[PDB]
């Protein structure tokens, strides 16, 4: 089981913001940072965001996430169709000494 | 550490499960004592 | 302050870095010399108060009366 | 650059196999190379890494000795070898490269994966 916490659907509507949460524990989440990753079946993964507050050099103005306590969540703005896509959160946890993933969600768009 | 006269000491205590090697993580450290002794010091043997 | 009172071969006398201390002992040199004490000779005391500010979080204060 | 790798493998239970991920010239040195995997229906999970110019090695706790990974300087390529093969061992395996002068892990480029299956 994925040490981290996630709804597995979410939903929203073009056009408006929805917000996807990846809550963990304090041993990993209250002590590392969190990483977010596409993935469309048949390809490669991309990164959306690191180091918690910190924008890779691609994705375009859009994607924001932001931490509290033993959660973290994503924002995203000005949806549009090519959002379609697999959203994953991951961190680093000192008590397994190793990298834990979670599950992952399915967005759909109306 | 030994600066300008001031003797500094810093520690974390932390659990692990492994004793092959060091636990590849990141952990800081916080200061705990500082002593303005301003001794000359070069070396240093520890005591079991 | 003036100690002619108190004090008037007990006493003796010898680049380091600012508030050292060195204690040793080795032109065949002795570094230690005697004071001859039998008014420009005259003996002082002297007292050096050094004040430590900001090093650390403050613990000594006057006696200000506190307020709401 | 990019990382190519050995194309997808069938093979019985109770061996062992062997799976390739041929990079580019500069990539060594201060990166490592890290390897994920993904189970159907599962999340990635992380099985170990190495660093080619300092030749150390790390390893999943769970996999208990059933991982090695090694490589070789000259052509510049990395090896794995998992023994022991199950029912279970059924999954998808990627390679992935990493920064070394990074605290926590980022990885930040994927290969398009390689599918084992075993029946
Ligand atoms: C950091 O501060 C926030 C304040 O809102 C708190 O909720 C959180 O638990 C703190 N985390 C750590 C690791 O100190
Ligand atoms: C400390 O002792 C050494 C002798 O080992 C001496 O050379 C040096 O001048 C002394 N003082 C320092 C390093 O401030």
């Amino acid at each position: 089981q994925s040490v981290l916490t996630q709804p597995p659907s979410a939903s929203g509507t073009p056009g408006q913001r929805v917000t996807i949460s990846c809550s963990g524990s304090s041993s990993n989440i209250g002590s590392n940072t969190v990483n977010w990753y596409q993935h469309l079946p048949g390809t490669a993964p991309k990164l959306l965001m690191s180091s918690d507050d910190q924008r890779p050099s691609g994705v375009p103005a859009r994607f924001s996430g932001s931490k509290s306590g033993t959660s973290a969540s994503l924002a995203i703005s000005g949806l549009r169709s090519e959002d379609e896509a697999d959203y994953y959160c991951a961190s680093w946890d000192d008590r397994l000494n190793g990298v834990v993933f979670g599950g992952g969600t399915k967005l759909t768009v109306l | 550490k030994n600066i300008d006269g001031y003797f500094k000491i810093y520690s974390k205590h932390t659990p692990i499960n492994l004793v092959r090697d060091l636990p590849q993580g990141f952990s800081a450290l916080e200061p705990l004592v500082d002593l303005p002794i301003g001794i000359n010091i070069t070396r240093f043997q520890t005591l079991l | 302050w003036n100690s002619n009172n108190l004090d008037s071969y007990n006493y003796l006398y010898r680049n380091l870095k600012p508030f050292e201390r060195d204690i040793s002992t080795e032109n065949c040199y002795f570094p230690l010399q005697s004071y001859g004490f039998q008014v420009g000779y005259q003996p002082y005391r002297v007292v050096v108060l050094s004040f430590e500010l900001l090093h650390a979080p403050a613990t000594v204060c006057g006696p200000k009366k506190s307020t709401n | 650059v990019q990382l190519v790798q050995s194309g997808a493998e069938v093979k019985k239970p109770g061996s062992s196999v062997k799976v390739s991920c041929k990079t580019s010239g500069g990539t060594f040195n201060s990166f490592a190379i890290n390897w994920v995997r993904q189970a159907p229906g599962q999340g990635p999970e992380w099985m170990g890494r190495v660093i080619p110019v300092l030749e150390i090695a790390n390893y999943a706790q769970k996999f208990q000795g059933r991982i090695t990974i090694t490589a070789d300087k000259s052509t510049s390529t990395a090896y794995m070898e998992l023994s022991s093969l199950t029912s279970e061992d059924t999954a998808i395996y990627y390679c992935a490269r990493h920064h070394i002068a990074v605290a926590q892990p980022y990885f930040d480029y994927w290969g398009q994966g390689t599918l084992v299956t075993v029946s």
